[PDB]
């Protein structure tokens, strides 16, 4: 509860702006906000909220909220996979979210009972699994012999004081690929979104990230995956391997920079901007905290002065030997930007 | 209008079972929630129609004892919900279940009266504007913030909050507001309900003189069937609706329990022909916490500053009770026993007390900072207090002995004590709307101010008393 | 019923170690006043594990006190760490232990409550 | 079980005993002892055992003992709230017990299952509520335009190793107002009657506890709240605040005071002896476990020399300034009465 | 425990007792069932030749199904009775295991069309283990010096099945497997093993304050034992470092092996009605005797043979 | 699971070699390996097995494996028990191992479940305990005035990581 599993998904869908109106229209992207138990006023702080960016523009949202008698709450999710569907499968592709499969959960077991169609386990009748299975199998990426579409659909999911394995959650998370935990006992700590590095993954593989991150986040993921130990470790360590504090100063330095929040997305080459500067460590050692501050100046600082370096990868498609020299030789002045 | 057809729509009690009294009707079949009329009787017995069993009967939901019910007793068909006297003229005023006056000053002398089962606000009734409202609370005011037509919800079990934190709400609230108020005690003490009238007395509130009443009394409580606890809320919600919507006005309204509306369902679920769920409940926990809480929103003709309040049985946060009514408050405060032991109250816990209304845009950046960075440190703080230092403090690493400095003395800070616990110790109702909580806390995390001896910093709150405490126990030679 | 057990433990090493804490900085207070004079230019010119790395290294009041001096806080700073390292770390285990605690004690009231219906429910 | 919820309810019954043939009628108290589940036998040592103490001549007592049917011990309570009921609607009082709701809980989902109303929670009849909420909703206090009557009800509960938040301990605490708790786990520590302060309250507040107790009594319980730490802490306390060991030895010495056991009430103004002579830290420094020894002497003391401080009660109606001067010059002397 | 402390106590009971005995094995094995026959004539207690018998044995076990395990307990309960009433003797009565009545129950309930309950039981266990235990009393005729043993299904003290029981036994002795581990034998344990005869008025004043201070010293121990000082001993606080060497004394004092364990180490069967009890136990709690080498004083209870034990296993020069 | 239940059991009976064959004939033992649930070559790897050491010449094994409808895994115990009662009846003795009863606590459940018998703890049809009681108390030792014969039984039981005190193994 209250993660950001939703700002999140309204993050992932105002990005589409640009392309919505820009010129390749193969990238582009429709979406089909779907939401699922809510109230009715929470949908129309969205509707509106995403309204102010114009999202809503280029957006189809529904709803099923708690008056609907539980069957809405069940044949939404099943209406929204149809709407994308119409993109996937006229070339077009679509963002559907499903707004709480597991409220769903809570919502379907009740037209089962009543038809008296014998309980399992936890009330969900049986077929739980054709429940939430039957539907994501609809968001399938297409071959362009069948369209060339596709719909991409990211299910919510309600985590019950971090566990991630309780039925439903294991039913759903037996099927989609690529699981992305936000956990309520980071946020508060500025840890947000809150990822789970280990109980999570991506698992396409390295196909959906560009050849920019599998240029810079190729380490990035991974490298906080064992870490999970060192970073649990260090809190207590003494006549250790004296070196050794490199792979931990990698973590908090690289934390202030991983940890996104705000109404408004950066394009994937200010992600290439930022975040690459890190992987090549050359920020690290600077006393942190002041980290964010670059985080966003470095931006006004690129649109300012450096609006070169970003159309390299509009023009190459990853990050040059050429604008590396000049990134470098750009966050390598921040060094000293805070330092007497 | 209530009439029915050319035909009896008076049915003959086929079978009584505890909460739940079938009825058959021959020439007139009474609508699924119709409020029904029991005759042969010696006071009102209201059966609320529940299904159409077919064989020409219903089956009802009965509204109070279903005592020396019989086989054979007529009841009569109304053709309308069960319909409280909703207006003005029910302030100050305390009515039962069914809009019978429980004060026991006579009739309600009402223009009309709406039903208590109403379609709710549509999607374009809404309203996204999220105006502030101060409860000078600390946690529950800083930390988890409140808002206007906002929902609040307590979450812990037998006696840690709940009716106190209404009380105190009361206070820092019912007593001050523009607009009128609303309090529907569901299931809980009869006693309380007793005294907070008097209390409403004593405090002008209620004034059974004049006319100068502010708020309106629906009740329904523990000494009664399920069928009743199920309304009462409802009624005290057709009651805040009605002085919005066709009086136009900011109404707040007060559910001693609102998931006493499911407990309801918890008896007379399976005793309907239902099949059994979560714990045994319902094949419908969800819609009623829904269809029902969907009520109390505002509007683009009135708002509703509602509060209410969630048990959590058998201490599990776990259960579908406390849980599937979370993703209804705008607030969150799970009061923890294990926090009662502490001592820390309100015992509004450092994780799950959540909002929708916490953005630097209304609360603050400084604020929310800090609020992010008072959570941050307790987090490792929780994991420290046990984890790698074992229990006992001291130990090494400063940096987390700092957490057992600033984090410590960051609960205490949290811990108001209030007016409302004035029957234990007579003890400084703190509380302040804001004002000076700048300087004061922000000084703990960064590690101005704090060092004070502990717990010399425990059953007060603003830093100021700090010094103002060293004093009262000191030490040094 | 059942973590109970295991959550007594916990609790019964906090009384102890949490309090134990406190008298980690209270040894220091205890200390300074005196030993400061003598110290710099006043002169010349569980339970953790610090009071090991100097003895393992084996392979008249004036060294003697001066030394022992500096080594009282060296040998106490095992409560320290004592009370901190080996509770902050130990501590999670409360959170995890309870909250495991809530995750068995709703199961079994809904692993039973299956029971009860399994035969209840279909019958005639 | 075996810890004292019998012993108590078999001494506030006891203490009544002077009133019923005492002067004020007001002050007085009729009892009506239930008894569900219970073998016969052990109903039997209470029958005689009050008769010994002539306590059964003011007392109704009544039986479900285990070889009446389910019903018996479910019609029980609610037939001794309707005993009650005459005195509070007579303006006469009454003190009822109902022993065992929970063996009533034992004994309630039994006639129901038989009758075939689906069960719910561990097999109780879904109004588990409503059993145990409908009866104590009827010990009601009495208002003078209605009587001015009363009726109290303490209502037992069998504590399952020590939880005390099982299905129906919460459905008997999310009602009753005040629940003493009786702990086996301290018990023979000599902790009797062992009551746990931070899970239990007397709820209700200070009303209940008259002037002398909100003169006393108004720091011990929650003197002790918070203390549940520093008592479980101070076994390893080192560096910290010297002079901190106060708020603790206001704990050890006063112990001894607070745990009382015997087949003898004593009356509230010698409550107002023993008891409030610790809230002023008067006796404290002393070397404890002699401190049973005054609680018993100090009593045939006052008897024996002082039987006016206790008429001050009788007057007043709270500990004197005078009065305190003396109880203040008798402690004092017992500090040096077994100190050379 | 149960079987074994039920022929213990036919030892230091069963033998030599006035008036009769009966034995009603519920449920249980047919083995025992029939050594304890046997035993029973090696000792005369059943005679087949004379006509000096005092027991009586009622059986009804296992290879049987629910509804005789069910009556059986209720017949050596119905023998019980007609000695007391109609021929005014204190019986006793050893049931192995009387909460046979209600697997009986646990067996025939749902296949008789009755709705489950706790764990599946019955809508009666109560009424059950109450209606038929509530025969075994005392009366104006005579007395029922019982004896009975209740199964804990599953290691659940939790399980109604123990449980609702307690509330019908004039003495507790809840005995732990987590105890056996230790050796610990009885397995009775330290807090769940309560009583209704156990003022100072009948056991003791100064024997019940030991009781008392045994618990006491045994509850603090339970916590310090891991708590505070994390299972490792010594660390500090001689105070509960004091309880290291009471408490865990007054286990092994406690921890009487008797006659009946004879078949795995031959081992003394320490007894003897109170007695010595006096000054040796006594002396532990408040220091006086209580130092020798920790488990110098383990498979033996009564003081004396501390010193006596020395001897066998020293240390020192 | 794979903790070594049947090599013991398999060595227990494979002891009985010499003294099938050997002077003292009361000194003798005969075996009745029953196997509930196993896959039948697990089964098969045992036949051999023994028929190596030449073991199986004097026992008699039985297999209610797998395939076999739920009853047959249900009844196989009480059959080989039925088996030695031969020997336990007839001066003779025998070592009789059932091959898993916790594998027939999954396989009975079924039989009575689908004969609509009210269900009780984890699905045990109420007489879980009639059902591995009543038959290991076949297993008994007998007197020279009824034989001097016996049955010893050995019954296997699944240990799941580690607790032996669940429904079935109490
Ligand atoms: N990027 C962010 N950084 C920090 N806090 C954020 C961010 N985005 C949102 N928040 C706030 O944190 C909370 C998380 O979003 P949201 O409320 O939708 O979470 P959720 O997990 O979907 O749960 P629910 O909607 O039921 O409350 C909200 O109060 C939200 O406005
Ligand atoms: N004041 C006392 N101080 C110490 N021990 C006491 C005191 N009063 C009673 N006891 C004894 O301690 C036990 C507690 O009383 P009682 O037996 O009625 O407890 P209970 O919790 O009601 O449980 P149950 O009656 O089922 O045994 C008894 O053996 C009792 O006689
Ligand atoms: N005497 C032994 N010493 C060491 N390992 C052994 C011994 N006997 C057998 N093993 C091997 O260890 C495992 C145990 O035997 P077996 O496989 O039959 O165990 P089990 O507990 O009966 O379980 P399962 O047959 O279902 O695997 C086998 O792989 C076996 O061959
Ligand atoms: N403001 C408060 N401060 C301290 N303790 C409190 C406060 N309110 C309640 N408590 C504690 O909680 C107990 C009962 O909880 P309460 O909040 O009154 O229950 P609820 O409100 O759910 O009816 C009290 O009797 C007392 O120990
Ligand atoms: N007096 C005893 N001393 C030591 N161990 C014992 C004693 N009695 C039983 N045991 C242990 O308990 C095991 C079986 O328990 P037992 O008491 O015989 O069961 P029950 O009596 O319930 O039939 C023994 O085989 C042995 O390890
Ligand atoms: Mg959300
Ligand atoms: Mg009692
Ligand atoms: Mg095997």
């Amino acid at each position: 509860r209250q993660t950001g599993k939703t700002s999140i998904a309204i993050d992932t869908i105002i990005n589409q702006k640009r392309f919505n109106d820009g010129t390749d229209e193969k990238k582009k992207l429709y979406c089909i906000y779907v939401a699922i138990g809510q109230k009715r006023s929470t949908v129309a702080q969205l509707v509106k909220r995403l309204t102010d960016a114009d999202a809503m523009k280029y957006t189809i949202v529904v709803s099923a909220t708690a008056s609907d008698a539980a069957p809405l709450q069940y044949l939404a999710p099943y209406s929204g996979c149809s709407m994308g569907e119409y993109f996937r499968d006229n070339g077009k592709h679509a963002l559907i979210i499903y707004d709480d499969l597991s409220k769903q959960a809570v919502a379907y077991r009740q037209m089962s009972l009543l038809l008296r169609r014998p309980p399992g386990r936890e009330a969900y009748p049986g077929d739980v699994f054709y429940l939430h299975s039957r539907l994501l199998e609809r968001a399938a990426k297409m071959n362009d012999s069948f369209g060339g579409g596709s719909l991409t659909a990211l299910p919510v999911i309600e985590t019950q004081a971090g566990d991630v394995s309780a039925y439903i959650p294991t039913n759903v998370i037996s099927i989609t690929d690529g699981q992305i935990f936000l956990e309520t006992e980071l946020f508060y700590k500025g840890i947000r979104p809150a990822i789970n590095v280990g109980l999570s993954v991506s698992r396409v593989g390295s196909a959906a990230q560009t050849r920019a991150m599998k240029q810079v986040a190729g380490t990035m993921k991974l490298e906080l995956a064992q870490y999970r130990e060192v970073a649990a470790f260090a809190q207590f360590g003494s006549d250790l391997d004296a070196a050794t504090q490199q792979l931990l100063s990698r973590g908090v330095r690289l934390t202030e920079l991983l940890k996104q929040g705000q109404y408004s997305p950066m394009a994937i080459e200010e992600q290439v901007a930022v975040i690459y500067a890190g992987v090549r460590g050359y920020l690290d050692k600077l006393e942190p905290s002041k980290i964010t501050k670059f985080e966003s100046a470095f931006l006004s600082h690129v649109v300012s002065q450096h609006q070169s370096l970003l159309g390299n990868i509009r023009t190459d498609g990853k990050i040059s030997e050429q604008s590396d020299a000049k990134l470098k030789e750009i966050v390598t002045n921040f060094l000293a930007g805070f330092e007497p | 209008s209530a009439a029915p057809k050319a035909g009896t729509a008076t049915g003959q009690i086929v079978a009584v079972i505890g909460a739940v009294v079938d009825v058959q009707f021959d020439e007139g079949l009474p609508p699924i929630l119709n409020a029904l009329e029991v005759q042969g009787r010696e006071s009102r017995l209201v059966l609320e129609v529940a299904q159409h069993l077919g064989e020409s009967t219903v089956r009802t939901i009965a509204m109070d004892g279903t005592e020396g019910l019989v086989r054979g007793q007529k009841v009569l068909d109304s053709g309308a919900p069960i319909k409280i006297p909703v207006g003005p003229e029910t302030l100050g005023r305390i009515m039962n279940v069914i809009g019978e006056p429980i004060d026991e000053r006579g009739p309600i002398k009402t223009k009309q009266f709406a039903p208590i089962h109403a379609e709710a606000p549509e999607f374009i009734e809404m309203s996204v504007e999220q105006e502030i409202l101060v409860t000078g609370i600390k946690v529950v005011d800083l930390l988890a913030p409140y808002a206007k037509g906002g929902k609040i919800g307590l979450f812990g079990g037998a006696g840690v909050g709940k009716t106190v934190l209404i009380m105190e709400l009361i206070n820092n609230v019912a007593k001050a507001h523009g607009g009128y108020s609303v309090f529907a005690g569901v299931g809980e003490r009869t006693r309380e309900g007793n005294d907070l009238y008097h209390e409403m007395i004593e405090s002008g509130v209620i004034n059974l003189k004049d006319a100068t009443s502010k708020v309106a009394l629906v009740y329904g409580q523990m000494n009664e069937p399920p069928g009743a606890r199920a309304r009462v809320a409802l009624t005290g919600l057709t009651v805040a609706e009605y002085f919005r919507d066709q009086e136009g006005q900011d109404v707040l309204l007060f559910i001693d329990n609102i998931f006493r509306f499911t407990q309801a369902g918890s008896e007379v679920s399976a005793l309907l022909g239902r099949i059994p769920s979560a714990v045994g409940y319902q094949p419908t926990l969800a819609t009623d916490m829904g269809t029902m809480q969907e009520r109390i929103t505002t509007t683009k003709k009135g708002s509703i500053t509602s509060v209410q309040a969630i048990y959590v049985p058998a201490d599990d946060l776990t259960d579908p009770a406390p849980a599937t009514t979370f993703a209804h408050l705008d607030a969150t405060t799970v009061l923890s026993r294990a926090i009662a032991e502490l001592g820390i109250y309100p015992a509004v816990d450092p994780l799950d007390s959540t909002s929708r209304i916490m953005d630097p845009n209304i609360v603050g950046s400084e604020h929310y900072d800090v609020a992010r960075g008072v959570q941050k440190i307790l987090q490792d703080y929780k994991s420290l207090q046990d984890i790698i230092a074992i229990l006992g403090m001291d130990e090494l690493s400063e940096e987390d002995k700092l957490t057992v400095s600033r984090a410590r003395k960051i609960q205490r800070f949290l811990s108001q004590p209030f007016q409302v616990a004035e029957v234990f110790t007579g003890h400084m109702g703190k509380l302040v709307p804001l004002k000076e909580t700048i300087k004061g806390f922000q000084q703990i995390l960064a590690g101005d101010y704090d060092h004070l001896p502990e717990q010399a910093f425990y059953m007060v709150g603003p830093i100021e008393e700090a010094v103002a405490k060293a004093d009262k126990l000191a030490e040094e030679h | 019923r059942d973590i109970t057990r295991r959550l007594k433990s916990i609790k019964n090493i906090q009384k102890i170690t949490k309090s134990m804490k406190m008298v980690a900085a209270a040894k220091y207070a205890r200390a300074e006043r005196e030993l400061k004079p003598a110290r710099v230019y006043g002169t010349g010119s569980l339970c953790g594990a610090i009071h090991s790395s100097v003895a393992k290294q084996m392979k008249l009041a004036n060294i003697i006190y001066y030394s022992l001096k500096e080594s009282t806080t060296s040998e106490q700073s095992a409560r320290m760490t004592a009370m901190d390292n080996a509770s902050k770390n130990a501590s999670d285990m409360i959170d995890k232990l309870t909250l495991t605690f809530n995750r068995t004690r709703q199961a079994v009231i809904t692993k039973e409550l299956i029971e009860i219906i399994s035969g209840a429910a279909a019958l005639d």
